């Protein structure tokens, strides 16, 4: 039976609730694993890739995106609302922060420059919501590091250590199990990979797994050698072979 | 009947709007928020609902915010919808300031920020915000001040609220032993033993809650919006024997 | 009437990806009379089946055929303002075609500025398609065209055309035609060759009396342009056609 | 088929098969709710005539103003929706006062009824392709009684669905039916003022509810000289005794 | 007659070991007139401070959608405004305004509380960041200032030595400028204190 | 039904409905009340003290002044009175400034009333659950004024009102105690037939009262809960019986 | 009524170590049970609204 | 159970409505469009050059085989190929053809495929977010000859999902196909194929759209599509009588 207060988003039914938010939430739960934990010098954002057919090139679409070089990004649930997300919500630090402030922003400001263009399309009929979640993650010089999370709701929960997707309670349910408050980052990586070795079927390689780091600046990435102050970026994707090592060591 | 339900625009015959009612219970989902008004400064206080272990319930407050250097709020409602009105508050307040330059009177958002929630209860396929407030301020007008804010409009001036969930005992064990003076510091002492005796729980920790305190107390005078830290409601609740 | 749910509108799609008002518009121009257009060696011929519903209306000027400027014409059938809306279209972007390139307009970017607009109705919620299929050829500067158009927004290039509920026949004695006449028939023999067929077409409506109407384009006889028939040309081409058929 | 006025019934923009659109129809209908009203004509002088449905006896029956001016030598009445009157009559006179600029005349009676009756077609395009205003087609139904030289003295029937009629002696609202049959055999060509201000006087008492007095009705009437008046109370008492003192014998 | 030059109203900053100084005047009035001893050029927003010269109305109204914004900044990211951001905010919330602009030499002054360092800055009319790091300064007088604060100004000083510096570098120029001079005012700062003296001179 | 909707479709008998609908919501609503004499005008609304952690020196008080020399009360709901208010004396102070002569009441009622009647046009937009009551002079003149709107959009002259909860008590107790060609002549006498027009229906509580009185000069002024008391009590006596 | 599974779960550890009898230790535990699980069996989402 | 209680209550004519699944099923009822035709297409990749092939099937007589086409030459060094009816081919193919221009009249070079696959998806989305139109029944194919990254190939459907295959069919037979494919390249491990020319690449892929398609191919029932460098056109009819003579 239907419920004839779910077909539409302004409508209050007597328990005080709405409609269509409530299976978004839902469309990510069928969705695929992603997550990202956190620790004391660096933040590490992960999740795979189900290729479907072997044919695709499993490398021209990245879950993982950069928003400012201090801040980085991955989706569980539903792919074309994250990229028209992205694409207006880096804009929105070189639009309403940088440019009247000279400079690229902290991490939660940002999130509430992404959970307004995540709840302009859940205040008017005639727009489905944005199907997918967020874990936002990155860094600022006067609250340190962080982690965000962005619901299609608007909302954002803080956090520490947390998945998302199907596999999620399978999960959270072993982040405690092996979470502490003095981890250090590359510590908390290769849990945050033996987390994903369980919510997963096949094959668990490089070329079936993508995720980032947060840490120091990376300079040499940078490209303009010669200025004493501009350190560069602080988010770097870890290539293959940088991670078909470490499996061999565990 | 013909179900008079679907529009909150739409008048039922006895003359009722169903689907303003219908926010003021989707108040009850949310998670209580308190403030008594003193004789020398008002307290206010919250609760939370989810509180799972590996989240920073620290730094962040959820529901108690500020205004301005006057003014604090306490939210019961909806989150997607209460950045969008306490910025708007905030931005009522400067640009009161900024053109008489002297502070914001309480009596005016309130006015103001209620009729914007009635201005959505009227017209166009709108919704109404799913909202409650408590404010707290000073003004030389009438000087300490509590005020309410619900989901309609419509607005009252009152002594002592708890909003959100189970306010029914939350007022009737309040009213009970309100005491006319209450001093600061056995205002909060209150405040704890209702939030202590209303919930679901039994454990009351120091992470799930917050409480803060507006203060005339120092000398050439002045107001503080004092809000209280993780590391100071654990003396609060060790004092008690909770 | 497979849906019940999925007609009441536009814009959406069945289980089927079908959309089935455009699948009931069709069946708007079967309920239309016959036109056609053959193409040529040098250029095209259009003609129609012209009822007659009294004895009271006035012969010849209540034409049907809408010319557009100078060099294609568009001939309907279906529901004629639909049609007569869409030329009315299509006779002012050509200008605006003109007045940016100097040239008049092809007859393929003529089409593209149609099929294209069409299109755009059975996508949308608050409109109505058209019930038209319409036929529209003419000369340009790399030869003749001739087209068919058809509410789903589909137009493809054709040797012949016929519509109506004179579909299924015309598209034989036309398929004759390209089979003797590979070569490209002349503009002096096809025009005789068209009044054969909708006087065999009319067989559908043996009740009542009609009238019939021409008009072509091609480069020999008319210099390049568009034009009616009138005289000789016509009256023996009646006289060649109930001829041959008695 | 039997559903052909249960559904094509609120949409104003529907068609019914019977050709028939509904919703002004029942427009029609709100009109023969309110208090009745007459309008009688003459080559002397036009004249009107109301009730008021006394609703209690403390109200200052001044103010319910079912006969107005709208110019010197025009004046309407209604008999339907009230606040939709005075959305009509604020444009009604400011056509007159407006013609007043553009051509310096008292304007025709019948160009301001057909301004009227090109604005209550606002459901709609009205003539020159305007748009829409409204959606709820609304009962004031007029009695337009003025004067102008090019044909005299007038009055005329201004409904919502736009067209309208010269009637030479009306009755509309609730008392119509029992009334417009009434005047249908007591108008002459050739009555003067004051046999027709005590015959309107006749009507409305045997329609109305209650008995008759001065303070549940009153009238008015222009003329080519003086101009439109609302009488007096006691000079409509003046008339009423006058009555019965014709009736008796 | 340019708005630059009708009121009048020289500033000055300069910086110094762990200290910096800021300064203004106080005449304020028509073309050659004056009415007021007492109009505070300066201002202060949170432990940055900024100072302003030119056209009264555009000091008076730079104060307030100042002050209309960095009480949000600090309500938004619960922290107080540090001048680095706040030198350019000036900039992209004048440079809006390139036709029909106001008419501005602004400065700014303070530290930045992490690196307890000291900073200042200079600007124009349409948001050109000068960074000088000995001095600044702006208002009608500026030729008769540049010169007798260069000789004056040694790098690496002490806050009453780099005090007196400011003074007369104040006080030997706005009694030579022509539009200016009714009583003075100063700041000297530190990483977590500051005081405010007023100055002698002439009158009228 | 289904004639019962909307504000753009008319029955096939001619009402219109939504708006009769509006009216029921007046009647669950408090009182209200208004009088006029001669050298006076009043208003009176039974209030409620109900809740005693409510300050009560800014009482919930159902009038309020749209200028000197006018005052209003309403019924209905008050989410919605603040509404018409902030817009009728913002007209009112919009015409001395376009005009230099303050409003003739008839211009005051028929922009209450005008802003009703724009929003029961078009659907997308809700009417006012509101029902008023004015009451004020005009400048420079004597005569005693009083007017009533209604989410109709139509208004009316009365010499005695009262709308809210439980009118159709007070009416006809007043269509015997009043009459129209000998008003009462002073400022007491239009309080008394006032107040005992609420002590039907206000389970004579005292507290539970409110009156407002106006006057030329641009006089208003509130009454004092102990002159109620003495204002009340004296008519105990009076039913000593 | 939870009490009733309480006093029955508490005697519930005696068969296991096939102890007749208990202790209060044996009710301290049962308190883990009832409570805490209920507490523990569906406050695990993480999606909500203040 | 599947679509019972989607037909049912609604969530079947509505875009912008989540079923409780989480499903929404318009735009997963919009590729049941895109086999209307029965047209079953190809492409792969080469050492510089790439291919493209269609069915172009034999209707009733009275056509004009010149002007049916489903290969849109786009801009140069650009092209691409439909699945689906054609007026939903065109304009999405005219949406583009004005697309790449103007990046050239604003960034001073052409555009690649990618963000020509990532642009036209990136509004299929939203058109799947408002209501402004349906949502194109089509699933359509691009490839170029990139400076930067070689040969490319890319893919967009309705939703906005777009992947960069290295050789992909499509149409009602892309199961027998794709294998006849797959099987292929897990012999060699080349992305690529080799055959350096443009021609001998054709030849490979035609035989495979025979063997595993079901049937004999003339000349007149193809059309087909290459890309080079500088360059983007379509082709003559002697490559197959160049091929059976050999065997």
């Amino acid at each position: 039976m239907t419920d004839r207060y779910s077909f539409s988003l302004t409508t209050f039914s007597p328990s005080g609730k709405l409609g269509q938010i409530d299976y978004a939430l839902t469309a990510v739960k069928q969705g695929v694993t992603s997550l990202g934990i956190k620790a004391t010098n660096g933040v590490v954002i992960a999740t795979e890739k189900k290729s479907s057919s072997p044919l695709a090139m499993s490398e021209t679409l990245s879950k993982v995106s950069l928003l400012t070089p201090d801040i980085g990004a991955v989706y569980s649930g539903m792919g074309p609302d994250y990229r028209v997300l992205v694409d207006k919500s880096r804009k929105v630090a070189h639009t309403s922060y940088k440019r009247i402030y000279g400079e690229y922003p902290p991490t939660k400001l940002l999130v509430s420059e992404v959970a307004k263009i995540m709840q302009e399309a859940t205040q008017s009929g005639g727009v489905r919501p944005f199907g997918v979640s967020l874990l936002i993650a990155g860094h600022d010089e006067f609250n340190g590091f962080s982690l965000y999370q962005v619901d299609p709701s608007g909302s954002y929960f803080p956090w520490k250590a947390t998945a998302i997707g199907k596999g999620s309670v399978a999960a959270k349910t072993f982040l405690e199990k092996r979470w502490n408050d003095e981890l250090e980052l590359e510590d908390a990586i290769h849990i945050a990979l033996l987390t994903l070795k369980e919510s997963v079927e096949g094959e668990f390689n490089g070329d079936t797994i993508e995720l980032a780091i947060i840490g120091d600046e990376n300079p040499d990435l940078l490209g303009y050698t010669g200025i004493p102050t501009d350190k560069g970026p602080r988010f770097r994707k870890l290539t293959s072979q940088e991670i078909n090592d470490r499996l061999e060591a565990l | 009947s013909r179900r008079y339900d679907s529009r909150t625009t739409i008048f039922s015959p006895e003359g009722r709007l169903y689907q303003v009612e219908y926010a003021l219970e989707s108040i009850s989902h949310a998670g209580t928020a308190i403030g008594i008004m003193a004789s020398d400064g008002i307290v206010l206080a919250a609760e939370r609902k989810v509180t799972s272990t590996l989240l920073e319930q620290d730094t962040s407050t959820e529901k108690l915010y500020k205004l301005n250097d006057k003014i604090a709020v306490a939210v019961a409602g909806l989150t997607a919808d209460a950045e969008i009105l306490i910025n708007t508050a905030r931005i009522h307040a400067q640009n009161y300031l900024k053109t008489y330059n002297e502070d914001i009177p309480v009596e005016i958002l309130v006015r103001r920020l209620s009729d914007i929630k009635q201005g959505y209860t009227q017209h166009g396929g709108l919704r109404p915000f799913g909202v409650s407030f408590i404010y707290a301020g000073y003004d030389d007008r009438y000087g300490y001040q509590l005020y309410t804010s619900n989901p309609s409009g419509n607005y009252t001036g009152w002594k002592a609220i708890s909003v959100g969930a189970n306010t029914s005992a939350a007022q009737t064990l309040l009213q009970m032993d309100y005491k006319d003076d209450m001093k600061v510091d056995d205002a909060i002492e209150l405040a704890l033993k209702t939030l202590s005796k209303t919930t679901d729980s039994s454990a009351l920790t120091y992470d799930r809650l917050e409480f803060a305190t507006i203060r005339k107390g120092a000398n050439d005078g002045e107001v503080y919006q004092k809000i209280f830290k993780p590391q100071e409601i654990k003396d609060i609740l060790v004092k008690t024997g909770i | 009437s497979i849906g019940t749910g999925y007609d009441l509108s536009n814009s959406v799609f069945s289980p089927d990806g079908r959309n089935f008002q455009v699948e009931y518009a069709v069946k708007a121009v079967e309920n239309g009379t016959t036109s056609i257009g053959i193409k040529c060696n040098d250029g095209v011929v259009f003609a129609v089946e012209k009822l007659i519903t009294s004895k009271l209306l006035v012969p010849q000027k209540n034409v049907k055929i809408q010319v557009v400027d100078r060099h294609i014409g568009c001939v309907y059938s279906g529901l004629i303002p639909d049609g007569r809306h869409l030329v009315n279209r299509g006779r002012e972007e050509a200008a605006s075609f003109k007045k940016l390139y100097k040239t008049p307009i092809p007859i393929p970017a003529f089409a593209d500025r149609l099929g294209q607009y069409v299109q755009a109705h059975t996508l949308y919620n608050s409109v109505r398609p058209f019930g038209v299929s319409t036929i529209f050829g003419g000369v340009d500067k790399n030869g003749a065209h001739l087209y068919m158009l058809e509410p789903s927004g589909s137009y493809w290039g054709y040797k012949g055309a016929a519509t109506g509920k004179g579909r299924q026949s015309a598209k034989a004695e036309l398929e004759k035609l390209v089979d003797h006449h590979p070569e490209g028939l002349s503009a002096r023999e096809a025009v005789k060759q068209a009044a054969k067929i909708i006087y065999l077409a009319h067989e559908d409506n043996k009740e009542k009396d009609f009238e019939l109407e021409i008009s072509w384009c091609s480069l020999s006889e008319t210099n390049g342009l568009h034009k009616f028939v009138k005289g000789d040309l016509l009256q023996e081409a009646i006289d060649f056609a109930q001829k041959e058929i008695n | 088929m039997f559903l052909t006025r249960s559904e094509y019934d609120r949409g104003v923009s529907t068609f019914s098969p019977e050709g028939r659109l509904f919703q002004v129809e029942y427009s029609l209908e709100a009109i023969k709710l309110g208090s009745t009203a007459i309008g009688i004509a003459t080559k002397e002088g036009v004249v009107l005539g109301v009730e008021k449905r006394a609703t209690s006896p403390l109200l200052e029956s001044d103010s319910i103003e079912k006969i107005v001016e709208i110019d010197r030598h025009i004046g309407c009445a209604m008999s339907g929706l009230t606040a939709d009157a005075r959305s009509m009559i604020e444009h009604a006179r400011t056509a007159a006062v407006t013609h007043n600029l553009y051509y310096d005349e008292d304007i025709n009676v019948e160009s301001l009824t057909q301004s009227v009756c090109d604005l209550a077609l606002r459901f709609g395009e009205g003539a020159s392709g305007e748009e829409r205003l409204m959606s709820r087609p609304f009962g004031v139904a007029l009695l337009i009684a003025g004067h102008d030289a090019d044909d005299g003295y007038q009055l005329f029937h201004a409904e919502p669905s736009g067209t309208f009629y010269r009637y030479n002696a009306k009755a509309i609202g609730s008392g119509s039916e029992g009334a417009q049959a009434e005047l249908l055999n007591e108008w002459h060509s050739s009555l003067t003022l004051k046999e027709a201000e005590l015959l309107v006087l006749k009507i409305l008492k045997q329609v109305m509810e209650e008995k008759l007095d001065e303070n549940n009705a009153q009238l008015s009437c222009i003329t080519k000289q003086d101009g439109f008046k609302i009488y007096d109370n006691e000079k409509t008492a003046e008339l009423i005794k006058e009555l019965k003192e014709k009736e008796a014998a | 007659s340019d708005p630059s030059s009708i009121n009048g109203g020289i500033v000055v900053a300069m910086t110094g070991k762990d200290c910096v100084a800021i300064a203004c005047d106080l005449r304020l009035g028509s073309q050659s007139l004056g009415v007021s001893n007492k109009f505070e050029k300066i201002f202060h927003y949170g432990h940055v401070f900024l100072g302003i010269t030119g056209l009264a109305t555009d000091v008076t109204t730079l104060n307030e959608m100042f002050r209309y914004k960095t009480n949000l900044y600090k309500l938004k990211e619960e922290r107080a405004i540090e001048p680095e951001t706040f030198t350019q905010l000036v900039s992209s919330s004048l440079y809006e305004r390139r036709f029909g602009p106001y008419f501005v030499g602004p400065v700014v002054a303070g530290i930045n509380s992490k690196s307890g360092k000291p900073f200042i800055a200079g600007f124009d009319l349409i948001g050109c960041i000068d960074e000088a790091k000995d001095f600044i300064v702006s208002g009608t007088a500026s030729d008769q200032l540049f010169g007798m604060c260069e000789s004056l100004y040694e790098p690496n000083l002490e806050p009453e030595d780099l005090f007196e510096t400011i003074s007369q570098a104040l006080l030997n120029a706005a009694d030579r400028d022509a539009l200016s001079g009714w009583g003075a005012v100063v700041y000297i700062i530190k990483k977590d204190e500051v005081v405010k003296r007023y100055l002698k001179m002439r009158q009228d | 039904s289904g004639y019962d909707r909307a504000l753009s479709i008319f029955s096939p008998d001619g009402h219109i409905f939504q708006v009769e609908y509006a009216l029921e919501a007046v009647k669950r609503g408090t009182c209200a009340v208004g009088v006029k004499g001669k050298n006076c005008v009043v208003l009176g609304c039974e209030r409620r003290s109900t809740l005693k952690l409510q300050d009560t020196r800014i009482t919930p008080s159902k009038v309020s002044k749209i200028d000197s020399h006018v005052v209003l009360s309403f019924s209905g709901l008050n989410a919605d009175s603040r509404i018409l208010i902030e817009k009728a004396r913002v007209e009112a102070q919009s015409h001395r400034l376009t005009l230099e002569d303050p409003v003739t009441v008839e211009y005051l009622t028929r922009y209450v009333a005008g802003v009703q009647q724009r929003y029961t046009q078009s659907g997308g937009v809700r009417p006012f659950g509101v029902s008023t009551l004015i009451a004020g002079f005009d400048p420079r003149d004597d005569e005693p004024k009083l007017y009533q709107t209604e989410p109709s959009g139509i208004y009316s002259s009365w010499s005695a009102q009262t709308i809210g909860r439980n009118s159709k008590t007070v009416r006809e107790f007043l269509e015997k105690n009043y009459d129209r060609k000998e008003p009462p002549a002073t400022v007491e006498e239009c309080v008394k037939l006032t107040v005992r027009s609420l002590l039907e229906v206000v389970q004579t509580g005292a507290k539970n009262i409110e009156i407002t009185v106006v006057k030329p000069d641009s006089d208003i002024v509130a009454l004092s809960s102990e002159e109620i008391n003495q204002y009340v009590t004296q008519i105990e006596q009076e039913k000593q019986e | 009524a939870d009490v009733k599974g309480v006093c029955t779960e508490a005697g519930m550890y005696a068969l296991r170590e096939r102890r007749i009898h208990v202790t209060q230790e044996d009710f301290e535990l049962a308190v883990g049970k009832v409570m805490n699980k209920n507490q523990e069996t569906a406050i695990s989402v993480a999606k909500l609204f203040k | 159970s599947g679509a019972a209680a989607a037909s049912a209550a609604g969530y079947d004519r509505h875009i912008t409505i989540f079923s409780p699944e989480g499903r929404l099923y318009q735009v997963e009822y919009a590729f049941k469009a895109t086999n209307q035709t029965n047209i079953n297409s190809l492409a792969v990749r080469g050492k510089d050059c790439t291919v493209v092939i269609s069915q172009k099937k034999v209707p009733d007589k009275l056509l004009d085989p010149t002007t049916v086409s489903y290969i849109f030459c786009i801009s140069r060094t650009i092209g691409m190929v439909v699945n689906g009816p054609i007026p939903d081919a065109r304009n999405a193919a005219l949406r583009a053809k004005a697309e790449a221009a103007e990046f050239r009249y604003k960034y001073g070079y052409d555009m690649p495929c990618d963000v020509l696959a990532k642009r036209m998806a990136n509004l299929s989305q939203i058109y799947t977010q408002r209501a402004y139109m349906r949502p194109l029944g089509v699933i359509l194919t691009f490839v170029s000859v990139d400076e930067e990254l070689g040969p490319s190939i890319y893919k967009t459907d309705p939703a906005g999902y777009y992947v960069g295959y290295k050789a992909t069919a499509t149409g009602p037979k892309q199961q027998e196909i794709t294998t006849n494919l797959e099987n292929h390249f897990k012999k060699s491990k080349i992305d690529h194929i080799n055959e350096e020319s443009w021609e001998k690449v054709v030849e490979f892929a035609i035989t495979h759209m025979i063997d595993a398609l079901g049937t004999e191919f003339s000349k007149n029932d193809l059309e087909v599509g290459v890309a080079t460098k500088d360059k983007f056109f379509t082709l003559s009819a002697e490559n197959i009588e160049e091929r059976l003579v050999a065997i």
